[PDB]
This record gives C-alpha cells, structure tokens and sequence, in this order.
RNA sequence: GCGCAAGACGGACCAGAGCGAAAGCAUUUGCCAAGAAUGUUUUCAUUAAUCAAGAACGAAAGUCGGAGGUUCGAAGACGAUCAGAUACCGUCGUAGUUCCGACCAUAAACGAUGCCGACCGGCGAUGCGGCGGCGUUAUUCCCAUGACCCGCCGGGCAGCUUCCGGGAAACCAAAGUCUUUGGGUUCCGGGGGGAGUAUGGUUGCAAAGCUGAAACUUAAAGGAAUUGACGGAAGGGCACCACC
RNA sequence: CCCCAUGAACGAGGAAUUCCCAGUAAGUGCGGGUCAUAAGCUUGCGUUGAUUAAGUCCCUGCCCUUUGUACACACCGCCCG
RNA sequence: GAGUAGUGUUGGGUCGCGAAAGGCCUUGUGGUACUGCCUGAUAGGGUGCUUGCGAGUGCCCCGGGAGGUCUCGUAGACCACCAUG
C-alpha cells in the first residue's frame, strides 16, 4: 500500500558522507503512530513524504 | 537420478489422553519395501513439542518429549518421555546477585518407570530490601535442598505416570516446593527444571490403549 | 504431493539454521527431527571461500530451501537457531539472522522460535594455546 | 610505577583464581581480571522483527531473547573498543558507564 | 535423529565475597578428623614474643615407575605468509596434560610492603558470630524460630574521604608516631658490570638446588616526576587545495 | 599577416583526478604585461548567466585533548645477539 | 446457634479459615471512598494491557444513555601489508 507521512522534528543527519537526514514521521492517517525514518534531500519541518514500504524502520548509516 | 520423495507416506502423531490438543502433527516415512518395515523404522522417535500447543492455556517455555510405540495405521501412539524448560527462561531466570539452588532424584512410579527429576531455585530479594544480596548461607541451602528433594519424591513415589504427568502440566510440583520453603527462605522461582527416562517397564500394548482412551 | 490437510491448518516442519563464521546451513526437517525435508548450505549458493558465511548467502540457501518445501507441502516451520557452540563461539554467525527473514519472505509460516546452541556445562580445553590466537 | 591500586585484577585475599579462555582469543585470562561483559539482545535484530511478526502462526507470539556472557582479555577488548583508556584521574571512577539516560 | 563408550572438565549463579601458613580451594550426598571468630561472673597462673642449627608443606614445568589416554599440545611434519620465517596464522601430531606411587624445592611464590605490640581522623558498606530495637512477611491471634528493616559490640576482606603525619615523588591511615633520632625481635642491602659465573663443599636419578669468590672493567647504571618530540594507541575538530 | 587550393586525426574520451556555493560556475569577447613586428600565455575587464548544497568526517590533510615511551642531535631516535 | 460443626499446616500452641439446621425477642447502624487479571481478604506476593518508548487515563457486575480514529510529550538510533638510516 501508498502512504502519507508528516515531519514531526529533524533530528541529525545521518550518512558516511553526511548525506541523508534522519527525521520523525507521523501517520497523516490521524494516527499518532511515530517512526523515524531516513530521507534524501533537503528536508524542513512539516513536510509530507509519500512511502511505497509503509512499515519499514530507520537504522543509522 | 530416482526422486527418492515418491517412495514417501505421511503419518499422523497423535498425543495422549493426558492433555488437550491430540494432533502434535504429521511424520514422514519411507514406506515398506520388505526388506525394512517401515512401522519399525518409524517406532522409536521422539517431538520436542511445546506445552503451550498442546493445552491452550498454559506457558511457551515447558517443553515436553514425546515417544512414538505402536503404529494404527496412518496413527502414531505417544507416550511421555521427558521434560525441561526451553533455554531461553532458564537464562532468564539466573541474575547475579541471588544465590541458586539445585537438586535431583531418582524415583519410581507406581506402575515402574523411572524418572530422574531435577529442581531449581532461586533466593529472591524482599520487597523492602536495602542490601544489595540475596544469599542464602550453606546450612539454608542444604535445608532447601533437602526439602525440595523429600517433596517431589513423595509427590511422585505414590502415584502412577498418568497422574505425574498431570501433576507437570500446570506445575503444581513447583508451587509446592516455593510455598514450603518459605520458612527456611524465601524461594522466588521454583522449578522442576527436567525430568527424564531412564527404564520404562516391558512394553505393553494394552496399558498404551487405556493411555490414549 | 505431500500431506493431505485443509486450507486452514498448516504443516510444520523443523528447521534447524546453523551460523558459524564459516557458513550457514538452512537445514528443515520433519518434527521428530528423524527425517531432513531439504538442506541447503551458505558455500553451496555461492562461489568463493570468503563469501561462505556472508549474509548474501544465507539469503540464497534460504530462498530455495523454503521453495523446495513450500513444494511438498510444509508451510510452517518451527525454528532451532544454532551458534556453533561447545568450547567455541556463542554468538550466532551473521549468517542466520538474515536466512530467518529470508525464509519469511518466500511466504512461510513461522511457528516457535527456539536457541540451541551445545552449551557446556564444563569443557574441554579450548583450541586456542595458553597465549592466545594472535592475530 | 604502580599504575593502579588493585592492580587491574578483583583480586582480594585470596591467592589464587580459577582462568577463564577468553572470548575473542582464547588467550588464558584469571577470571577477576577479565573484562566481563553480558549481552541480552533478541535472536533477531531491528527489521527482521517486523518482518518475522507478521509470518507468524500465533498472536501476540513475543521474541525470545538471547542471552550471552562474554569474557575479553585486556587486550582483546581495547581492540574491539569495549574498554578504551582514559585519563589519571578520570581513570579511578569504577561508576559504569551512562547507558541509561 | 536415536542410542552407546571413554576420558576430561565442573559453566552460568561467581562478587574488589568466603576459607587456608602459603601454595592453593566451587556438582550432590554421607563418613573422618581439624580451625578462626564469637559467647562466657569456666579452668590453669606467666606457661609468652621473635628465632642461628634443624624440620613440615610448597603452583607449573621436569624426573622415575605403574595405570589411562578425550581434549589441548612443546618436539616434529606438512600448508601458508615473507626478501628469508626453521616465527606469528592453519591442518596434523610425540612427550606431556589425567589418576596412583616415589623424587624435585623453584615462580613477577607480589601487597614487589617480615612478625608480635601500643597509640594516632572521619565516612558509609560487606562477611562471620553476638546484643538490642518499632514494623512488615512465612497469611489473619501466642511464643519460638527463619527472611527483610534500624542500630550497637569484637574479629575479618576491602573501599571512599582528609593540610594526622610522612615521603625523592608516585603515593601511604600506614610506607604515620624519625636529627624532637631507642617498644621486642629475625632475615637482609652498601655504585654499575664481571656474576649468582669460577672453584671447593654439599643435596639429587638428572635437570639442577643450596652455599659462593677473584682478576679484571667502568662514570655513571638507576628511581620518581616535568616539558617536549614521536606512536603501526584512543577520542574529539576543522578545510570544496576532503568528500557528499 | 593575407588569397586560393590541400583538406588529415577527432563519433563526448579507459584506470585515475583537478577547480568550484551566487553576478558565483560557464560561455563569450575586450584592456594591461612581454612588444621593432607578436598572444594558443599571464594580468585585469565587462557581458549572457545556471544546476546543487547551507551538511558530514568516509576519504585526504593538518590541528587540539587523553594516553604509552628505555627517544631529547627527539623514530632518519634508540638498541639486542 | 458458636468463631462450635465441618474444613485447613513448617516448629509447636491457649490455633487459622469459617457453616447450617433451627428457633428466640421485637427493627435488626450511618457517613464516605475503590474495583485489570493470578494467588490467599479492598490486606500480603506475582504479573499486565492503553502509542514504539515515558507520562497521564481507564480497565468488578447490570441497565439505560450517547460520543469516538484518548491526551500530552519523545532518538526509539546497535548488524593482518611494511626491514634499515
Ligand atoms: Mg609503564
Ligand atoms: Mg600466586
Ligand atoms: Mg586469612
Ligand atoms: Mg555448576
Ligand atoms: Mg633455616
Ligand atoms: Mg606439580
Ligand atoms: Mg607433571
Ligand atoms: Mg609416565
Ligand atoms: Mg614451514
Ligand atoms: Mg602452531
Ligand atoms: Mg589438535
Ligand atoms: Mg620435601
Ligand atoms: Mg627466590
Ligand atoms: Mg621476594
Ligand atoms: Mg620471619
Ligand atoms: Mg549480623
Ligand atoms: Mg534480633
Ligand atoms: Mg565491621
Ligand atoms: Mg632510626
Ligand atoms: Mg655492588
Ligand atoms: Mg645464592
Ligand atoms: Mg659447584
Ligand atoms: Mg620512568
Ligand atoms: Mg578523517
Ligand atoms: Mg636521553
Ligand atoms: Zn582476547
């Protein structure tokens, strides 16, 4: 299933070369259900990212 | 070359009248080509099987051994014939600062088999315990022991495999034990940690058949 | 082929999956252990000595074994995850861990998960000299 | 120069204690030195959990965990970073470290 | 997977915990003798402290015999790595590792700190015995008794702390009570090498152990601490002449 | 320097690596230097003008801190048969 | 009636837990909290769920009633080259 996330706070940056960012996702569902998850690019607060694997869980680079 | 899964059959384990669940499961055997008869090879096997799959209530951790004897056709008789905890809690249950208590004895049933059965112990700190320790002095830990040891031997020394094992299920045994130690020391964790075989009686078909129904 | 049961109830088998530092064996059998379904092992999917025990490999063996079976009709396995225990290591290679969610993957059922390595009570003498393995 | 007051090694009124093989070497360490540490983790690690949880033929069937007690030769754990050196002073506090925050 | 067999080893519990003169000493259970500490309005009445000579026990390896040989494993053999490796790494493997019976008497046998004794700050802990004290628990009331709890006493194993005082300093509540120098006593050191060698004596079955010089040679050798420099040691830190 | 002809390699470049964060990279011409005659070089100058990052020690490089040292002519050190 | 009957146990005790039949002799308390499950009391001992975690909050039985993606925070990050100067 597609799903809908919501950037709760930036926390570091993870990355061999300091590449990713590393940032908490709410469920835009209404859900309070909270993961962190890893993301490429430029990230700022209260964005939405779509997720193709819903279920997964970040782990540190 | 020949696919040697074709000369396959599928058997159905059934577990005694002891306990809830009957079917444990399915075993596979080549089957008779004469020079081997296949009911023989399938006879002596044993299942590690968890007590929480055969009766619905119970804990994951109790693990008993079962014995296949007679075969009724597609049909698989078993017979008890161990016991012990899975690893896990057993490592679960050992911490660093309490003294650990083991015994073991060797008893006949009524009926002739031979069990060997082990205990296990733990001192368990006081609900308003300062000191960091609980230890038990060498003379308090014989006592224990001792104790444990009269307990289960009486316990199984009277009655038959039938009502031993029904004593096993829900661990009656060990709740014993812990709730007349209590004087000596406070147990905490008290378990028959193993239970074994070491002569069962000439085989009989008919006390089998009143063991299943 | 294989056993005749319902759509609901699931067949168990045993798998034992065995990590050392070397390799992985995927091993599954029937319940009373007496009887191997399939075995496939980490240095079989793979060519080379070095990749043997490497995760990579653990996924293969794993792929295939649970196809084989998924085959004969057996879709649960209860799990026996193994170190190679003794005098030696207690920590499970890397190897299993990955070969467990493998064989979740290619759709198996997973039924109780179990640790046994041989653990002694007291051992032998270890295989090292008194000075160690330096290196 | 004596470096450290009990010298490394737990050792208190009595002579002698039994050696341990060490984890990592093998290398032969009396049991009092050898840094000591215990390990309690889940047979499987981080994702594999959720993925496991799903094929499961029980409800709520919780991981077992294992449970490991591993000894390190004074050499080997300054290898792997278990033990690393620290100052003069820094050096007398035996308070293990913050783990829990 | 199921059984069988053999010899080893007693995991986790196990700790700056115990016990022993030190070496050393962890499965259960019974038998055999010891032992500290505690308790005491018991008894003896100076019987004690330390000790040339002389004795008892003394890790590991080693040595004789016997038994036994799982594992590990000097020696050795290969396989690698290397310029070379008779070394680290790997596959093997003899003696040995194990038990019984005799020898051997040495270890960084270390607290690198003789033993008995007196006095000199605190502070919490811990082990053993004792004594007192609300209150919990072993179900509901009485006494025992055990478990926790709050103290006190005497021995212990230690710890933290401190301008007690020492100390060349590191550090030490002893390494304190030392030029304000004396409680008793035993062993023992006198620059570095030569050398724990030569010789004689003596012990052993031998490997060796104890006892132990000299010629010569030499301005330092050494101990703590301090700034450096360096490390194939650990952490941080930065820089688009580093990356993403 | 100029006119005609001659019109060849070259099909976006292997292992590696260089410079760069906003009127900036880059394209494009122009001035000064050298100069009697000369800029495929340098030194300046405008013009057209972005993609991406506002982060990290992985690599490379040096810095501190702790730590060990038998080195101090300071590791190209010292030193053993 | 009677803390008797019955029932219950580590050492004992002047015991712990605790009935009913049936009558007699005239009312034969109020106020006020809570309450997951297990064991052995609303005590003692284990053990939980609500959101990964930490807080809150709730979780004995019945009837009826409506209101619903309970609220607040939140790192929870772990998978051997190389002599000499
Ligand atoms: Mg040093
Ligand atoms: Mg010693
Ligand atoms: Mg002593
Ligand atoms: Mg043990
Ligand atoms: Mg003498
Ligand atoms: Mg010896
Ligand atoms: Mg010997
Ligand atoms: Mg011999
Ligand atoms: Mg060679
Ligand atoms: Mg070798
Ligand atoms: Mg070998
Ligand atoms: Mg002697
Ligand atoms: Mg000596
Ligand atoms: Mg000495
Ligand atoms: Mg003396
Ligand atoms: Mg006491
Ligand atoms: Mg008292
Ligand atoms: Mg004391
Ligand atoms: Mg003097
Ligand atoms: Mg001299
Ligand atoms: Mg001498
Ligand atoms: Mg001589
Ligand atoms: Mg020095
Ligand atoms: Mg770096
Ligand atoms: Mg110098
Ligand atoms: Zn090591």
């Amino acid at each position: 299933p597609i799903k809908l996330a919501r950037v709760t706070k930036v926390l570091g940056r993870t990355g061999s070369q300091g590449q990713c960012t590393q940032v908490r996702v709410e469920f835009m569902d209404d859900t309070s259900r909270s993961i962190i998850r890893n993301v490429k690019g430029p990230v700022r607060e209260g964005d939405v990212l779509t997720l193709l694997e819903s279920e997964r869980e970040a782990r540190r680079l | 070359v020949v696919d040697p899964f074709s000369k396959k059959d599928w058997y159905d384990v059934k577990a005694p009248a002891m306990f809830n669940i009957r079917n444990i499961g399915k075993t596979l055997v080549t089957r008779t080509q004469g020079t081997k008869i296949a009911s023989d090879g399938l006879k002596g096997r044993v299942f590690e099987v968890s007590l929480a799959d055969l009766q619905n209530d119970e804990v994951a951790f109790r693990k008993f051994k079962l014995i296949t004897e007679d075969v009724q056709g597609k049909n698989c008789l078993t017979n008890f014939h161990g016991m012990d905890l899975t690893r896990d809690k057993m490592c679960s249950m050992v911490k660093k600062w309490q003294t650990m208590i083991e015994a073991h004895v060797d008893v006949k049933t009524t009926d002739g088999y031979l069990l060997r059965l082990f205990c296990v112990g733990f001192t368990k700190k006081r609900n308003n315990q300062i000191r960091k320790t609980s230890y038990a002095q060498h003379q308090q830990v014989r006592q224990i022991r001792k104790k444990m040891m009269e307990i289960m031997t009486r316990e199984v020394q009277t009655n038959d495999l039938k009502e031993v094992v029904n004593k096993l299920i829900p661990d009656s045994i060990g709740k014993d034990i812990e709730k007349a130690c209590q004087s000596i020391y406070p147990l905490h964790d008290v378990f028959v940690r193993k239970v074994k075989m070491l002569k069962k009686p000439k085989f009989e078909l008919g006390k089998l058949m009143e063991l299943h129904g | 082929l294989g056993p005749q049961v319902a759509e609901g109830e699931n067949v168990f088998g045993v798998c034992h999956i065995f990590a050392s530092f070397n390799d992985t064996f995927v091993h599954v059998t029937d319940l009373s252990g007496k009887e191997t379904i399939c075995r496939v092992t980490g240095g079989m999917k793979v060519k080379a000595d070095r990749d043997e025990s490497s995760p990579y490999a653990a996924m293969l063996a794993a792929q295939d074994v649970a196809q084989r079976c998924k085959e004969l009709g057996i879709t649960a396995l209860h799990i026996k995850l193994r170190a190679t225990g003794g005098n030696r290591t207690k920590t499970p290679g890397p190897g299993a861990q990955s070969a467990l969610r493998a064989l979740a993957r290619s759709g198996m059922k997973i039924g109780r998960i179990e640790d046994v390595t041989p653990i002694p009570s007291d051992s032998t003498r270890r295989k090292g000299g008194r000075r160690g393995r330096r290196l | 120069t004596k470096k450290r007051r009990n010298n490394g090694r737990a050792k208190k009124g009595r002579g002698h204690v039994q050696p341990i093989r060490c984890t990592n070497c093998a290398r032969c360490v009396p049991k009092d030195k050898a840094i000591k540490k215990f390990v309690i983790r889940n047979i499987v690690e981080a994702a594999a959990v959720r993925d496991i949880s799903e094929a499961s033929v029980f409800d709520a069937y919780v991981l077992p965990k294992l449970y490991v007690k591993l000894h390190y030769c004074v050499s080997c754990v300054i290898h792997s970073k278990v033990v690393r050196n620290r100052s003069r002073e820094a050096r007398k506090d035996r308070t293990p470290p913050p783990r829990f925050r």
